[PDB]
């Protein structure tokens, strides 16, 4: 079907490598840099609407990376 | 006729420069335009064809590894060498093993271990340009009036029929003209080009299923690929992501294939037009076109016909569409060739006023002989209602009773417009586009609100966009200035573009 | 099975299907087929008769069973006649056949 | 006038295959509903099995359990019934049969329950003998 | 290969439906949903991450949502 | 998966639901949905069958 | 493989439930068909890749 | 009895729909069988009567 | 309603779950559950059935 | 089963009589009453969860007579 949850939630951890261990890095750093890459319009958006919320600036930066980490993923 | 069932039809009513009238038709729906003195046409847009693709960039998503081989090269030496390392058909991969005074090679220090494997394809999928020639739209064109009651979902007669008529359009010829004998020529101007903005689609088949596809999408897929269209045996790029080098207790490598990676190709399709295909052309199934009607060549076949002096009667009586007009199909006994059939809605029997609009046309009886046939649809009254047909002491009359009322039909009409906006753009500005000047200002304001909303946002899908949905309307809310406005419109947008549904 | 006539008489074939609905009969079709000869239809939807037919072959039906009248009868007549309707929604059943001789 | 003509029938053993076809002409058999009847050797009609005019509605009657499969070519105008493992039972003339009546629908596709219909077009039928 | 961007990024706009059109919602509602089910306590560690970070109240929940969308991502 | 011989039914505007009698069997994968229908399909009458 | 629980129960394929012994039956029936529909006319049944 | 829509659609008892052909099937499944629970792997089903 | 031939089925702790060859027929309800079992019954585990 | 709506909610009006047209006042009011009487404590416990909520005596009568119709249903 189309959920198929991801199995590296539980781990199996011994001294041998696992199944696809050699891949997972590059796997979720590649998606968003990919996606990220072709709509950068939404990096301006997220900035104005992490800018508009939070007092400090950490709180805003912070706010502007979860954003652009949730909506590659739609999560 | 060809539009009384359809439910997804809307009615272009008006013509205010005596002459053309702009129309957008989709594949859903159809549009049934009627004048004021020129007889109701009903048009749709059937199927649009494309042939001879040219081939761009095919993958292939289930490989299959033919014979391993390995060397290895007890630590202090050069490197682990394979002569297959040179052939651009083999998977080659290098790493470290532990060697030393148990497999011969004394020292202890790491070694180099090389395994290659061949890399042979299976079935795959390919991707095909659509450029902007040989794409051809056929709209079906017909015409209300004497016609039968079958008719409406008839094969084939076109040529025979006299009031229905087949349009081809292509790119090379956008402007054509639809004879209808008797009642004129209805000529169609069309944009074909922007219809639908191929030359960013590509066309995508894996094994009998074909596809419409973003070009964006297409060129970032992980998978191995060679470009240009095939023949014999390919030679395959980035022969990896399907083989997996995994290793062993720091003594060996094994080569193993992710299998067949089909279902995944099909769940990440997810969003995209499906499409059929018979010998070289392909039928997509959805699209949409901008014609603009060049009526002033239609005449109307009816008038200067003495009335029918006779009785009708009631075959099925009347039925009732999905949009509140009735269609009612009657009988002519008498002969007297081909008459008016005098038609209308009424209350009050007593002073017969006519209430409500006969959205057919002057309505006829073509056949001279003792039993004929012909069918009308008329728009009523939101009251209850008499459907009366025929002149005095013989006319037979029915009931018909409508529910809506009429802020129920202009809610439903501004419902209607903004689905219609949400799907096209200002294409949608373009219904029904007799052309002014509040209009164009209209269009090119959306015009650009759309490239900034496009260029902002648009990369989402029914849930980043709700939830960027709540979360503006929650700041737009609590933000106090006139952003507020700002980010409320912008909830709107979006919110309404997800529950368009 | 089989019914007997005279030339210039009339004759009845029935067809009757047992606790089917008490509707089936509406849309019973007659079929007619000399020997040796492929089959014809002389009645559908239980009462009308196609253009070409003869006006000779007539039909009616109850809620019980269906009959076929053929009056004049003429030495052509003499044929396999048979039934035919639903059995269920998707399904057709031809009866056992009457031979008029 | 539209004239049917069947093709495939032949004498084969008990438990043999057999393709039967149909080859049409003179109407739109794109829109038409096509039947297959049988008539044993001395015996009565029997109807066997129906389709419509794309080919997705195929109904079979229940001698035939899953045996005969009914398939058709619109572009062609021809159809074709496949037969499997058959056996003595069902030697016999079959009847290739167009449906017009239901041609009130002239698209042919909608299988609604009890819909009118009425067999006139038949064709020669052709013999087929398990023996 | 294992990162296959979705195609519902460029979702065709068009009156027909789409190719999988049935299933988008409760596909992330389901993918969420079974993750949190499978794995409470983090409910938990949110809460603390979200508590700790962000003045307002409706700053802290909004953070907690945020992370609960993209823990089960792993985005 | 692999799939096999479709079917389909409808009745009408104002019937109650299709119902194919291969619905009874634990092999078919069945679907029930709405189709617009009336004066060119075979049944006088114009809502969704 | 070794593979984890509550990654074998949670995973979206027709599962049977055992022992197959005559004629197979598989509980989901989904996630494997997808039943598109054309403009408002029609019904199409396909299956994942 | 005269009875009004949406009364004999929210109705709980096993329902078929429309054609009555052969042997019919109900897909309900529930609501008229009990299925009580014994104690130590005894089970029972009833009818509501 | 009116009911007919009951049957059951059951399984070791750990076996897996019970199935009739009676759940791939559609005029049967079937109900599944756990029981208790163990080194009494004839499975030697004691989990639930 | 255990619901079947009632059709009285749809009550068809018109000048003849319905199906049930002697039973409904009855109905209703013997049911409470019988409920009522047979168990009385909880009208004691009705009267104070009635006397802790509502300034006003009309609010707090409205919430006893509330309570008390709302208990012998169990609705």
């Amino acid at each position: 079907a189309v959920t198929l949850p991801s199995h590296s939630t539980r781990k199996l951890q011994t001294r041998s490598q696992t199944w696809l261990e050699s891949r997972e890095y590059t796997k979720h750093l590649i998606r968003v840099e990919n996606w990220i890459f072709r709509n950068p319009g939404f990096a301006l958006a997220a900035a104005a609407i992490a800018w508009l919320l939070g007092s400090s600036t950490s709180q805003k930066v912070i706010y502007l990376v979860m954003i652009l980490l949730i909506a590659p993923a739609y999560s | 006729i060809r539009c009384i069932g359809v439910s997804n039809r809307d009615f272009v009513e008006g013509m205010s420069g005596g002459t053309w009238v702009d129309v957008v038709l989709e594949h859903g729906g159809c549009v049934t335009v009627m004048a004021q003195d020129k007889p109701t046409v009903d048009i749709e847009l059937v199927t649009t064809t494309v042939s001879n693709m040219a081939e761009v960039r095919s993958y292939c998503y289930e490989a299959s590894i033919s014979d391993m081989a390995s060397d290895s090269r007890c630590p202090t030496q050069g490197e682990a060498y394979l002569d297959k390392q040179s052939d651009t058909q083999y998977v080659c991969k290098r790493t470290l093993v532990d060697r030393g005074w148990g497999n011969g090679c004394g020292l202890f220090g790491k070694g180099s271990l090389v395994t290659c494997a061949k890399f042979a394809c299976s079935k795959k999928m390919t991707g095909k340009s659509i450029q902007p020639e040989n794409l051809e739209y056929r709209i079906m064109l017909s015409v209300h009036g004497s016609q039968h009651s079958g008719m409406i979902v008839n094969d084939t007669g076109h040529e025979t029929d006299e009031n229905r008529a087949k349009v081809e359009i292509t790119p090379n010829s956008p402007r054509a003209e639809a004879t209808l004998g008797g009642f004129g020529s209805l000529g169609l101007d069309c944009e074909p080009r922007t219809g639908l903005d191929f030359s960013d689609l590509y066309y995508l088949t894996m094994n009998n299923k074909h596809w419409l596809v973003h070009k964006e999408w297409f060129h970032d897929i992980p998978l191995p690929w060679h470009a240009g269209a095939d023949t014999g045996t390919p030679h395959w790029n980035n022969k990896e992501a399907l083989v997996e080098f995994k290793d062993a207790h720091a003594k060996r490598q094994t080569v193993v294939v992710l299998g067949s990676q089909e279902g995944a190709v099909h769940t990440a399709l997810a969003g995209a037009l499906e499409a059929e295909m018979d010998g070289a052309k392909g039928r997509l199934s959805s699209g949409h076109l901008k014609c603009r009607l060049k009526m002033d060549k239609l005449r109307l076949k009816g008038v200067s016909y003495s009335l029918c002096t006779a009785a009708f009667t009631f075959t099925k009586i009347p039925a009732e569409t999905l949009h509140g007009t009735v269609t009612v199909e009657v009988q002519y006994a008498g002969t007297d060739g081909p008459c008016k059939v005098p038609a209308q809605m009424a209350v009050d029997m007593q002073t017969l006023t006519p209430v409500g609009r006969l959205i057919t046309a002057n309505p006829v009886i073509t056949e001279s002989t003792e039993n004929s046939k012909m069918m009308l649809e008329l728009d009523p009254p939101f009251g209850d209602s008499y459907i009366v047909i025929g002149v005095g002491e013989k006319k037979i009359t029915h009931h018909w009773h409508r529910s809506g009322s009429t802020i129920g039909k202009a809610f439903e009409a501004t419902v209607r417009g903004a689905k219609r906006m949400a799907v096209l753009g200002d294409t949608a500005w373009d219904f029904g586009s007799v052309g002014g000047a509040l209009n164009s200002l209209g269009k090119g304001i959306h015009q650009i609100f759309g490239a900034a909303f496009k260029s902002l946002f648009g990369g989402m899908s029914w849930f980043s966009q709700i939830l960027i949905g709540t979360l503006l309307m929650w700041l737009g809310l609590n933000t106090k200035n006139g952003s507020i406005s700002l980010m409320c419109l912008a909830l709107g947008g979006v919110l309404i573009f997800l529950s368009t549904a | 099975v089989s019914v007997s006539g005279s030339p210039g008489q009339s004759i009845t074939i029935s067809c009757t299907g047992t606790s089917s609905n008490a509707d089936t009969y509406n849309l019973v079709s007659w079929y007619q087929q000399r020997p040796g000869k492929a089959p014809k239809l002389m009645i559908y939807e239980g009462t009308k008769r196609p253009s070409g037919v003869s006006n000779r072959f007539s039909a009616s039906k109850s809620a019980t069973a269906a009959s076929l009248t053929i009056s004049g009868l003429q030495p052509e007549d003499e044929a396999d006649y048979y039934c035919c309707s639903y059995a269920t929604s998707r399904t057709l059943v031809f009866g056992g056949g009457t031979k008029l001789t | 006038e539209v004239q049917l003509v069947e093709s495939g029938g032949g004498l084969v053993r008990p438990g043999g295959s057999l393709r039967l076809s149909c080859a049409a002409s003179g109407f739109s058999y794109s829109n038409h509903w096509m039947h297959w009847v049988r008539q044993a050797p001395g015996k009565g009609l029997v109807w066997v099995s129906r389709i419509n005019s794309d080919g997705s509605t195929r109904n079979y009657a229940d001698f035939v359990k899953g045996r005969f499969t009914i398939s058709r070519d619109n572009a062609e105008n021809t159809l074709y019934l496949e037969m499997n493992s058959l056996t003595a039972d069902d030697t016999a003339v079959y009847y290739c049969v167009r449906d017009g009546v239901r041609f009130y629908d002239s698209t042919g596709y909608y299988p609604d329950s009890f819909f009118k219909y009425g067999m006139d077009v038949w064709g020669q039928g052709t013999t087929v003998t398990v023996s």
